[PDB]
């Protein structure tokens, strides 16, 4: 049984509606009348909770803007006005004989567009002692989360050595935040002397670059 | 309600075997369905298999049979999850997870509405070695930012915290990542005014519980 | 006086855990006479009254219909009195007897256990002779799906702790598939 769930992320205004399917490769109507479908929330940070079972039945202490409907093969979690709290990872499941989940739906609070701050922060000289240099690029308050950040030194791209992670979304701002770290060894580092940062951005009208000459 | 309080976090070389319990409190332990689910880093859910105590009846799925073991113990009202032949694809949070327990009955021989969650237990699967971390500064070239980059630790988690706490507002510390090397590194970075750069200190608070090491480090403009 | 059969001619027989009884007093009856209606497979054999069951049953099961079997059907469903003379017949309803109906598929109880107040000690509910399970409260007259988990927690006044059953099904034959269970008590 193969669940498929859409849409894989879904930015959402406060106060609108939202909508999450999930098709089955085969009916979960069972014989003795329901359909073995739920629907589990993950916030960030948390254990999964239950929202709906057996397809429309609503969990114990859930509040009336979740619902769940559908029979057979299409499914859909309905919330009615959409909360702050209702951010998070949302998964359906099957449990018509082995459970199976799909592959989760990222709810998160739609705003306006927002540009990154740029900066860029050379490898201390108390690191390059240690035989590697770490060159940090950050990407401070943005929205939306889809970044793009190329390392070139010596005006040369770099790929295979670099790693980024984001924030979670902002509570307060709905911004997120991107750190991409560089790592060469020791030896690289100085063999160069170029190191700039190139960050593409919806919020931005063109590529904007931070670059630091080593000295 | 019902409770299920599961143990610690493990850290195991690949090639061996863990055992994960879980403890549950409130109803007739052994009348209700329990399972375990998985969670690895950046993923989905993942359902292993599960358990009725009084049947002693354990289901799994295909992707882990053979490999995963699932036992109770009315005696003690826990339940256990052994998974054998550790590789580091095994690395995730396990979750235990019992069935709500109003359902007449359980369709097929076991419940799924899983209405309660054990806390999680991180499961690393590596073969390195514990290792507090490496803290070098980013220093600051209206708004300037700082940071410190908490470098080459294990295993996860390691906590960071600006001026002993003081400092909370503009505050960013970034998942940790998986380097290639084994290591877990992370940065933590805080946007300041830049006019208060050559009054106020700004001190970085690593603490990294796994070593029993709480580091202190100061960030200055070079 | 001839002994009527009536009632098991037409309708749906139930299955094992809820044989149904004919008990039969002052009339006469040919046992072969009632036999000669169906397509009978198989008998083991080891007057007051001639009580007769039957039930729905099917024919691949024939070695768990046995008094000797550690097996579920004589443990949980249908135990006949070791102390009187005792036949069990499996027989084929032909195409020509219209009115028995066919059930959905055959069910059977896998398993019957008290779990008492002490939330420790499981008993298993032995059938007795001329008796039914304590579960058939609890598993439906048809079993919904191989392996169901059937509870209920009991009252205080029903001894308290719970009442579990476990069910399984064979799927319906082409033609049904039946058990008698028959005893007689000689004068
Ligand atoms: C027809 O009915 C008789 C009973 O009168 C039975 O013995 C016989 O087996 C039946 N034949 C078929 C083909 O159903």
């Amino acid at each position: 049984v193969v669940m498929t769930q859409s849409p894989l992320s879904l930015p959402v205004t406060p106060g609108e509606p939202a909508s999450i399917s999930c098709r089955s490769s085969q009916s979960l109507l069972h014989s003795n009348g329901y359909n073995y479908l739920d629907w589990y929330l993950q916030k960030p940070g948390q254990s999964p909770q239950l929202l709906i079972y057996l397809g429309s039945n609503r969990a114990s202490g859930v509040p009336d803007r979740f619902s769940g409907s559908g029979s057979g093969t299409d499914f859909t979690l309905k919330i009615s006005r959409v909360e702050a709290e209702d951010v998070g990872v949302y998964y359906c499941m099957q449990a018509l004989q082995t459970p199976a989940f799909g592959g989760g739906t990222k709810l998160e609070i739609k705003r306006t567009v927002a540009a990154p701050s740029v900066f860029i922060f050379p490898p201390s000289d108390e690191q390059l002692k240690s035989g590697t240099a770490s060159v940090v690029c950050l990407l401070n308050n943005f929205y939306p989360r889809e970044a793009k950040v190329q390392w070139k030194v010596d005006n040369a791209l770099q790929s295979g050595n670099s790693q980024e992670s984001v924030t979670e979304q902002d509570s307060k701002d709905s911004t997120y935040s991107l750190s991409s770290t560089l790592t060469l060894s020791k030896a690289d580092y100085e063999k160069h002397k170029v190191y700039a940062c190139e960050v593409t951005h919806q919020g931005l009208s063109s590529p904007v670059t931070k670059s630091f000459n080593r000295g | 309600q019902v409770q299920l309080v599961q143990s610690g976090a493990e850290v195991k070389k690949p090639g061996s075997s863990v055992k994960v319990s879980c403890k549950a409190s409130g109803g007739t332990f052994s009348i209700y369905a329990i399972s375990w689910v998985r969670q690895a880093p950046g993923q989905g859910l993942e359902w292993m298999g599960g358990i009725i105590p009084i049947f002693g009846t354990a289901n799994y799925a295909q992707k882990f049979q053979g490999r995963v073991t699932i036992t109770a113990d009315k005696s003690t009202s826990t339940a256990y999850m052994e998974l054998s032949s550790l590789r580091s694809e095994d690395t995730a949070v396990y979750y235990c997870a019992r069935e709500g327990g109003h359902q007449g009955y359980c369709s097929g021989g076991s419940c799924y509405d899983f209405d309660y969650w054990g806390q999680g237990t991180l499961v690393t699967v590596s073969s390195a070695s514990t290792k507090g971390p490496s803290v070098f500064p980013l220093a600051p070239s209206g708004t300037a930012a700082l940071g410190c980059l908490v470098k080459d630790y294990f295993p996860e988690p390691v906590t960071v915290s600006w001026n002993s706490g003081a400092l909370t507002s503009g505050v960013h510390t970034f998942p940790a990542v998986l380097q290639s090397s084994g290591l877990y590194s992370l940065s933590s970075v805080v946007t300041v005014p830049s006019s208060s750069l050559g009054t106020q200190t700004y001190i970085c608070n690593v603490n990294h519980k796994p070593s029993n090491t709480k580091v202190d480090k100061k960030v200055e403009p070079k | 006086v001839e002994c009527d059969f009536s009632p098991l001619l037409s309708g749906t027989p139930p299955q094992v855990y809820n044989f149904k009884r004919l008990v039969f007093t002052n009339c006469n009856y040919n046992l072969t006479k009632l036999l000669s209606l169906f397509s009978v497979n198989d008998f083991t054999c080891s007057y007051s009254s001639l009580i007769l069951d039957y039930f729905s049953y099917p024919l691949s099961m024939k070695s768990d219909l046995s008094v000797s079997s550690a097996g579920p059907i004589s443990q949980f469903n249908y135990k006949q009195s070791f102390s009187n003379p005792t036949c069990l017949i499996l027989a084929t309803v032909p195409h020509n007897l219209t009115t028995i109906t066919k059930p959905l598929k055959y069910s059977y109880i896998n398993k019957c256990s008290r779990f008492l107040s002490d939330d420790r000690t499981e008993v298993p509910q032995l059938v007795n002779a001329n008796q039914y399970s304590p579960c058939v409260s609890i598993v439906p007259s048809t079993v919904w799906e191989d392996g169901d988990y059937y509870r209920k927690q009991l009252s205080p006044l029903e001894g308290g702790g719970w009442l579990v059953a476990s069910g399984s099904t064979v799927a319906m034959t082409e033609q049904l598939q039946m058990g008698f269970g028959i005893t007689v008590q000689y004068g």
